[PDB]
């Protein structure tokens, strides 16, 4: 990385005078595809000696048919953690006077038939993956199914995800984090982001001084994402690596479909009909195998995957509880800066957060000390620092420069001011 | 992009060439060719 | 394989997938072979302009893509260079 | 493997379709085949000379031959004798040829001695098979025929399928003698010694050899089956050209080079094949196709269920079913008042009601089920939540005056069974050996 | 407690698939080994003893492998537990519906078999009140900003009050501080702001 | 520092095994390969192999 070095000294500090707005977009994976598996089809193509010859293994394929079930059941799971996180459905007020913060671009489009949103629109075509039969009787899914291979359709489909996702955009903006604890009050979205701000350590003035610029700073970063994910397609690289795995690993299996595993072939017709019952039984016994053997390393596979997307999906509803819920104190949990607020949006497989948070941008270096001796007794402010411009001595809070003068109720007193080291001798207003 | 060893007959000398060659478990062969001259092989 | 071609130095600059015939079943043992050339005659004789390229086969493993309607279009041969092994391996 | 089924939706194999008629179809070829020529000829080969006759557009007719000749040994590799008349061959070649008493056990792969090394090889992947029988009684005469000859030396074996009659003196000193006949150097061919009266291992006997290779080329030798009439868009145990599978088989567009009889897909199975009689390109898919889930109540409570069949157009469901033949308990299920189109499959046996409940069952694609009392299985989509809306406004907020002290029950899962195993006890039920 | 029966009834059900599978041949003769050994000899006994064995070692590779799969899982869930043992019983947590859905009191842990349950207590608030408000209070050309809570209005008066209970204060130079003149902030509106 | 070792000692000890899983026959009559193709023609060497 850069090369750096901060000047460090025992009464120097550095100040922000003014902030940038940020927003991040992050992705996690939330659920894959329910896949299914026939063991009959697979292994036996609908032969009924070779199904026969399969039936006194039996309980093989009960439990690789129980494991892909658990799995789907699953990845059900793992949705409605994330996205059904509350159970009311708070429809967008429809007039916009969120004091200069424009949502449009996030909140559902009316006019669209889906309510998907724009940037959601934006992340469900940078992804790239329903075959009703027919098509296939008239490609690699039709092989899979023919091969037993089913993909299951979710639960809830995309518009369902969406209207969940409207839901908490909603809540988050008419209401804040009051709706995730219970009944969702309300609160003017401008209070809202001022308390916000007051949460991370600036006082709800800074905003309402600056509402209008931070509110175009906010705009402008939307559009920036907005941009960022409408050029280039690999921002959306985990889910698209979801997808292809899943997509892969069932050719992979239709692929081995093509060995012998030491048999005179790898088609049962050929053998069923190039041998009689006695040598047939004992090479469809080691294809057979050989089949089940690779299902159950499919099986096997999909079982480790999906424990790392259940692990995906299980941080983003902490993210969904923590973030778009309520502010996070947790450092570089919602992204990198001090956390403000958080939008999900819906992506296929899995969920977006943009996380905008407030990132100060302009230091300035001043003269500090710890505290100050006014009559003997030694002063510490309760809210800053002691910070000087060379002349005066003011208490200021730490991420915004808003200086003040020394007072009694900007400070407290607490012993003589001997014992400190690198007081300074300044006086104390009285009001 | 391996090296395979030409041969050609020219009118221009005269270049008559058609030697015995080992066949090492397979040989490649090809002709550009006009008037019907590269015809017929032997092997043994 | 036949083909047209209008180019007389060497070979085509490009990639044809050579179709079976005959299978003879001679088993005969071969390791010598030769070409039988042809004379226009009008020592009295004179040769026309003709080329033949021979090349030995090697026990080599191959990647062959099959177009959608079946034919040979490209092909990698493994172990002729490392770009060539990548694409085998993967 | 259970009775009692809890609530639920479970997805379930198909045993519903079984074929129920057999497909013969076999080129149109009707010539008795030039078997007389081979097995009847007057004279065969010599060994180390074996006699190769090609035979094409055949009807070759059944197993054994049977017909007068009690034959030997009758041992075949890779085609079983029994099916040996359901098939069509590719590329039959009949290696004939007389050999002594004891030597017909080196036809076969694997082999070696005097016939195997010197005379006459087969490979390890040879797919076919050698009628061996005694012909004493016309290949023996009184002095014995001088006529069969062996290669008795060599200076390395052969490979497999090769010949050799060459006739260069044998150097078996270090000397050479410059080809001709002397000390240390003999003549490479031995003649048989085969009198009418001398032990079995001495007797002659008659071998042929029928080589070929199954279902990769156009065949053009036959069996002796007769040819049917195929039934077409509904599944058989068809039979082209000796394969035996069961599925649906459709018209297809596919250009065949005329050298190609098989398609093989992504799976190496056939999905394209090439009717023998009419020329003309087809493909083939299977019946027992489709997942088939069933939705039940559960028992204990009712025995009513409903069932979905995936990715299925119910305007044509029940010839994906294949409701032309089975049950009518299960042709219910195909087509009834009950039928509900949802975009994970068509549904039957459930009621589709425009409300919207949070459901017990899931289905797929927005819809569940549930039993409801009006006695019976409803399907529906969910309902996420109640609708609700904040009066939100740019002055406007909403503060408690109350409250409640809520307590909230969650369960975690922290250890599992500590479970142990002995592989030998598990194994090897305690026996040593 | 569902999760805890679905995990004792997963293990106790992997072991019956286990001994279940002690019934397959595998391409042998039988499924016991009694049944070889007494009809085969020491040459074909051994033949299929393999094909058994081969079996058998492989179905327990399975039965290891779906273990160490569902121990990762539990691992997991344990650390989840631990984790809430410690932020929720050994204190308070401030994260969103972590322990429980409202805000955080406190947490009590009871074992159970196989697992922890947590009986989470928190603070839901009941009863809303509309109320007219204001960011700030424009006293004397100065604006006013609440330390904690946020300025209600009863329709006649305004106060301060905490958020998550109704308790309304007078307006104070204690329940408030001052910061710049009353026009640049939006949304301000005019009251006294009273002196003690 | 029990965790890294444990970590260590495992990824150094599945390899170990790994190695030491060549020596098994699997029903094979050996388990070289070069005992199986010196002392087996192509027919059984396939077959063992
Ligand atoms: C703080 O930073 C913002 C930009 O991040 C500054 O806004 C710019 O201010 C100048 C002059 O005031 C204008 O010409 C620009 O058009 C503004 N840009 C944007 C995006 O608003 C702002 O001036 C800075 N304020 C302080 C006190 O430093
Ligand atoms: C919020 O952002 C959009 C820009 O995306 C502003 O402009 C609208 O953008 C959409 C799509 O580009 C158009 O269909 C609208 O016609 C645009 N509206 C106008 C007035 O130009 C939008 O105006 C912003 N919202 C507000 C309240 O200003
Ligand atoms: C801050 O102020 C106090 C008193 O005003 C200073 O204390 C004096 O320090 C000098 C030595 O520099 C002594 O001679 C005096 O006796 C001290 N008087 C008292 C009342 O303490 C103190 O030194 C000043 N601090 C600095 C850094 O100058
Ligand atoms: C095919 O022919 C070649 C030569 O005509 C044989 O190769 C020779 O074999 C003899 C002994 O059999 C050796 O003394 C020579 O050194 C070999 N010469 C070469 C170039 O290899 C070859 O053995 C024959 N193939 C078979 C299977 O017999
Ligand atoms: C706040 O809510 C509690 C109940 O959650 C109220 O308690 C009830 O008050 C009424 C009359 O005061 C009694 O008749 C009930 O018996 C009380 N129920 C319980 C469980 O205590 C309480 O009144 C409410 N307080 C305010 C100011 O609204
Ligand atoms: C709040 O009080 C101030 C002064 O008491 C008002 O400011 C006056 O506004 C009127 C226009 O409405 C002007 O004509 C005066 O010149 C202003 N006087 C001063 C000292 O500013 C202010 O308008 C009041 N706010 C509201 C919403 O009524
Ligand atoms: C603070 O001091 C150091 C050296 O004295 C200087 O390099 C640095 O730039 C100063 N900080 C700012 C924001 O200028
Ligand atoms: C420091 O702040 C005081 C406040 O009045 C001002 O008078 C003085 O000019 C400032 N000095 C510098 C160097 O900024
Ligand atoms: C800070 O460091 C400088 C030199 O490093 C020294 O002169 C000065 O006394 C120190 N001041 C304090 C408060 O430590
Ligand atoms: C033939 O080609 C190879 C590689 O292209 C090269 O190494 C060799 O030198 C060439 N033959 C001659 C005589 O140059
Ligand atoms: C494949 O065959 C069809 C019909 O002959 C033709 O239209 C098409 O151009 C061919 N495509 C390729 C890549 O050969
Ligand atoms: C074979 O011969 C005739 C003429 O080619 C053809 O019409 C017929 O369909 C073929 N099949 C049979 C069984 O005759
Ligand atoms: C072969 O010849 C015998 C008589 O020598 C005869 O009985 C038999 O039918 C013939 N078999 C065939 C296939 O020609
Ligand atoms: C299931 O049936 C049994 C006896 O028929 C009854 O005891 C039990 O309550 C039933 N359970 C449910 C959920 O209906
Ligand atoms: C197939 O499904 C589509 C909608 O999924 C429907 O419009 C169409 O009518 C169906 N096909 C038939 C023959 O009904
Ligand atoms: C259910 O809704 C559809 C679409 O509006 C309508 O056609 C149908 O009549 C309704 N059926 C009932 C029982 O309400
Ligand atoms: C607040 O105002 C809206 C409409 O003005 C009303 O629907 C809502 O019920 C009010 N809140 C309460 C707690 O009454
Ligand atoms: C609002 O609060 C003040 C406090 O004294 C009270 O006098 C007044 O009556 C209240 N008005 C309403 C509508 O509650
Ligand atoms: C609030 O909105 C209303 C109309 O939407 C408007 O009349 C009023 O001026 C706005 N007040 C503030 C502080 O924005």
């Amino acid at each position: 990385g850069a090369e750096n070095s901060v000047a460090y000294s025992n009464n120097s500090i550095a100040i922000p005078t003014n902030f940038t707005i940020s927003v991040t977009t992050e992705i996690l994976p939330v659920s894959m595809t329910k896949t299914s598996v026939d063991c009959t089809m697979y292994i036996c193509g609908d032969s009924t000696e070779c199904s026969n010859l399969l039936l006194q293994y039996g309980s093989f394929c009960t439990q690789l048919n129980r494991a892909l079930t658990g799995i789907a059941v699953e990845q059900d799971k793992n949705t409605q953690e994330v996205f059904a996180q509350v159970k009311q459905i708070y429809k967008t007020p429809p007039i916009k006077d969120f004091g200069g913060f424009n949502f449009s671009q996030i909140l559902p489009d009316p006019s669209k038939p889906s309510k998907r949103s724009f940037i959601e629109d934006l992340l469900f075509n940078k992804v790239t993956l329903i075959k009703q039969y027919g098509d296939c009787l008239g490609d690699l899914i039709c092989a899979q199914k023919f091969n037993g291979l089913t993909v299951l359709p979710p639960l809830l489909t995309d518009e369902m995800i969406a209207q969940y996702t409207s839901a908490l955009l909603a809540g988050t903006i008419t209401s804040g984090w009051t709706f995730g604890a219970g009944a969702a009050l309300q609160i003017p979205f401008a209070m809202q982001m001022a308390y916000r701000f007051n949460g991370i350590g600036v006082t709800q003035n800074v905003l309402y001084e600056n509402q209008k610029l931070i509110a175009n700073q906010f705009n402008s970063a939307i559009g920036k994402i907005q941009d960022s994910l409408s050029s280039t397609a690999s921002a959306l690289g985990k889910l698209q690596d979801v997808v292809n795995q899943n997509a892969q690993a069932l050719n992979t299996l239709v692929k081995q479909l093509s060995s012998n595993f030491g048999a005179i072939s790898s088609v049962l017709n050929d053998i069923l009909s190039r041998l009689d019952k006695c040598e047939a039984e004992v090479q469809i016994d080691r294809l057979i195998t050989g089949r089940l053997q690779s299902l159950q390393t499919y099986v096997t596979q999909q079982l480790i995957r999906a424990a790392e997307i259940r692990a995906s999906a299980n941080l983003a509803a902490t993210k969904m509880s923590e973030c778009v819920l309520g502010q996070s104190k947790r450092v570089d949990f919602c992204g990198k800066g001090y956390h403000l607020m958080s939008f999900p949006q819906s992506a296929p497989h899995g969920v977006v957060f943009l996380h905008v948070t407030y990132v100060p941008a302009q230091e300035k270096n001043f003269t500090t000390a710890p505290a100050i001796c006014h009559d003997g007794k030694a002063h510490f402010p309760r809210e800053g620092v002691f910070v000087s411009n060379g002349t005066h001595w003011f208490v200021t809070q730490r991420n915004f420069y808003e200086p003040q003068i020394i007072t009694t109720d900007n400070t407290f007193v607490s012993g003589n001011c001997d014992v400190v080291i690198g007081i300074v001798n300044n006086t104390v207003y009285d009001p | 992009f391996s090296n395979v060893t030409w041969f050609h007959a020219i009118h221009v000398t005269k270049r008559f060439d058609n030697p015995v060659l080992p066949f090492n478990d397979g040989v490649y062969f090809a002709s550009t060719e006009k008037s019907n001259i590269i015809r017929g092989w032997i092997f043994g | 394989k036949h083909t047209p071609i209008n180019l007389v130095r060497d070979l085509p600059q490009g990639f044809s997938a050579l179709e079976p015939l005959v299978d003879l079943p001679i088993g005969i043992n071969i390791t010598r072979f030769q070409t039988l050339l042809a004379l226009h005659r009008s020592s009295g004789w004179t040769a026309g302009a003709a080329a033949y390229y021979v090349g030995y086969l090697q026990p080599r493993t191959f990647l062959l893509k099959y177009n959608e309607n079946g034919t040979i279009t490209d092909a990698v041969d493994c172990a002729l260079d490392p770009l060539s092994e990548t694409k085998c391996t993967l | 493997k259970s009775f009692t089924v809890e609530k639920g939706i479970y997805q379930t194999s198909n045993f519903r379709v079984q074929p129920t008629e057999s497909i013969v179809r076999f080129p149109n070829i009707t010539n008795l085949c030039p078997f007389g020529e081979v097995f009847n000829a007057t004279r065969f080969a010599s060994v180390y000379a074996w006699n190769r006759k090609r035979i094409s557009n055949c009807v070759a007719d059944y197993s054994v031959l049977y017909n007068s000749a009690s034959f030997s040994t009758f041992k075949c590799y890779g085609v079983s004798p029994t099916k040996l008349n359901d098939l069509c061959f590719t590329n039959v070649y009949a290696d004939s040829f007389v050999i002594r008493g004891d030597e017909v056990r080196q036809i076969a792969p694997g082999q070696t001695g005097k016939i195997a090394d010197y005379n006459y090889k087969l490979p390890c992947d040879f797919t076919g098979c050698v009628i061996a029988w005694n012909s004493n009684n016309l290949d023996s005469k009184v002095g014995g025929n001088y006529n069969y000859l062996y290669r008795l030396f060599r200076k390395s074996n052969l490979k497999p399928f090769e010949r050799d009659i060459s006739t260069e003196i044998y150097q078996a000193g270090s000397t050479p003698c410059n080809g001709v006949e002397g000390f240390n150097c003999y003549f490479p061919l031995q003649s048989y010694g085969f009198q009418p009266t001398n032990g079995v291992g001495y007797q002659p006997y008659r071998v042929v050899v029928l080589s070929f290779e199954l279902l990769h080329a156009p065949a053009t030798v036959c069996g002796p089956k007769k040819s049917t009439n195929l039934v077409k868009n509904k599944c058989v145990n068809f039979n082209f050209n000796g394969l035996t599978g069961t599925g649906v088989l459709t018209e297809s567009n596919k250009k065949f080079l005329p050298f190609q009889q098989f398609g093989r897909d992504i799976a190496d199975t056939t999905d394209a094949v090439r009717d023998p009689q009419t020329l003309e390109i087809l493909d083939i898919t299977p019946c027992s196709f489709g997942g088939v889930s069933v939705i039940t109540p559960g028992t204990n409570t009712s025995n009513q269920v409903a069932v979905l069949y995936q990715d299925v157009n119910c305007t044509e469901v029940p010839v994906a079913i294949h409701a032309d033949q089975l049950t009518p308990t299960w042709r219910v299920y195909s087509t009834g008042s009950n039928v509900f189109q949802t975009r994970a499959g068509c549904l039957i046996g459930a009621e589709h009601v425009n409300n919207s409940y949070e459901c017990d069952i899931p289905i797929g694609a927005g819809i569940c089920a549930s039993y409801q009392t009006s006695q019976s299985i409803i399907a529906y989509t969910m309902s996420l939540g109640a609708e609700n809306s904040v009066a939100y406004s740019n002055n406007s907020i909403a503060i408690p005056t109350n409250f409640t002290i809520s307590v909230t029950t969650e369960i975690l899962p922290v250890s599992m069974t500590k479970t142990s195993v002995d592989c030998t006890m598990y194994i090897c039920g305690d026996s040593t050996e």
